[PDB]
């Protein structure tokens, strides 16, 4: 595309940039022509690709909720009619995060998960697929919905499976995959109790693996934890 | 809203 | 434009909503389809249009410092080379802000300074001419430095005359368009001695006049009061 | 940087 004509390493040297920056709209199309180069993402790379997206669809998605309450307030009894605006710019805004869903979800599949063979890489990639169907199903309303969700289930349930058998409990990977996979199932599966289970059962047996770690792991893994016992007691 | 990463 | 098919009582309204949303580059692409259907605009719309720009570019001049301190870096003694990749990015944005600025002055150029015979709303356009002239002088290194700098300078002086001539020492328009011409001479026309000279009589000026103005009208004059007053202190 | 408005 737009960025055929640069150098891969280039595009990663500006992605950096980018961030450091708070351009992240760049960071992110600099990433995606990094990613359709062809070759395999380093963990550095991968990571950057993920931070890109996150902070735009995540400023999407806090825009969207304001609009999308502004439109319920408006279709209340008593509220004086204010014609299609809200909800025409309510769709504007739906309509350009589901591109940037649709984008990201195009990259996963062509090509980096059937290339991602390691345990680490694999999983990274099928909780970034979790996520996305994840954000497409929190404005969906329609006749697909439930495909929606099924399609974050199923990415979230492949992700689970594998770091399962080949992470350790502790690994910040596994840890934020079962950290997002509960929210999942708290906000848009209806199953609060499954989200409580698992996060529990993820901070427990992380903290029976934390005497295997260095100083610094143990920051890590900690770090994450504390985000478990966060909506631990937010739920509870 | 919950903590997601 | 894009907007051209939108009503302009629906294209205020978006651009309320989008402030609210904190979706800046959409507000400033609504309210200049407002501008462009050529009528002219009230108090409130000429705020919303300010707010809008203000936002978009600041966020633009945050990342081109950032840019510009790295690139600075990178030529110093015992710096390791590392490519084109630093000066093309700050050049990229560098012009993507200059686009911005040369926007908003072409909208003020047409039509709005010239229908604008009000003093409040003459010194409101002439004081935003001057912002985005300073604006491009920051970034400006050529052979139209010189000019870009002048234009600033006659846009604000014009300015000045008419807040002067019609509008009272605490009016909020004449003291943030005092304030800003200040910033003008120490940061851009290496002028500090006249900054902190029109800071000062401003100030006092208006300090004087506090006493003719009602509770809330006090509080507006009083904030901005605080602003040269912060100037003040960082400069001396 | 200084206050502007
Ligand atoms: C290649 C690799 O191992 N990548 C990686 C990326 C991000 C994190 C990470 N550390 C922390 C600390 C505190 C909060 C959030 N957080 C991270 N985010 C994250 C996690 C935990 C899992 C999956 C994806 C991300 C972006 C790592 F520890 C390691
Ligand atoms: C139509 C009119 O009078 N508009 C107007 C717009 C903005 C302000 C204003 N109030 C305050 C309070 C605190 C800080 C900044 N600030 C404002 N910004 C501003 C000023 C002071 C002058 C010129 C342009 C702007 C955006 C007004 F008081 C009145
Ligand atoms: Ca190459
Ligand atoms: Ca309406
Ligand atoms: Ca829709
Ligand atoms: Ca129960
Ligand atoms: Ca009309
Ligand atoms: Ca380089
Ligand atoms: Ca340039
Ligand atoms: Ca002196
Ligand atoms: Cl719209
Ligand atoms: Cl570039």
């Amino acid at each position: 595309g737009a960025m055929g004509s640069m150098e891969r390493a280039s595009l990663i040297q500006k992605a950096k940039l980018a961030e450091q920056a708070e351009r992240y709209e760049d960071m992110a199309a600099f990433m995606k022509g990094a990613v359709e180069k062809g070759e395999e993402l380093s963990c550095e790379e991968r990571n950057l690709l993920s931070v890109a997206y996150k902070n735009v669809v995540g400023g999407q998605r806090a825009a969207w909720r304001v609009l999308s309450s502004i439109e319920q307030k408006s279709n209340e009894e008593g509220s004086e009619e204010k014609g299609p605006e809200v909800r025409e710019y309510r769709e504007k805004v739906e309509t350009e995060l589901q591109g940037v869903c649709d984008t990201v979800l195009g990259l996963l599949d062509s090509h980096l998960i059937k290339e991602a063979g390691d345990a680490e890489s694999r999983v990274f990639y099928l909780k970034m697929k979790g996520d996305y169907y994840r954000y497409l199903a929190e404005v969906a309303t329609g006749d697909d919905k439930k495909r929606i969700i099924d399609s974050a289930r199923s990415a979230y349930q492949e992700a689970m499976d594998i770091s399962k058998k080949e992470m350790p409990p502790t690994n910040p990977i596994r840890l934020g995959l079962a950290l997002n996979f509960s929210v999942f199932h708290y906000e848009i599966a209806n199953s609060p109790e499954e989200a409580i289970s698992l996060a529990k059962t993820t901070f427990d047996e992380a903290m029976a693996d934390l005497h295997t770690l260095s100083e610094d792991s143990y920051k890590d893994s900690t770090l994450i934890m504390q985000l478990l016992r966060d909506n631990l007691t937010l739920w509870t | 809203f919950p903590a997601t990463v």
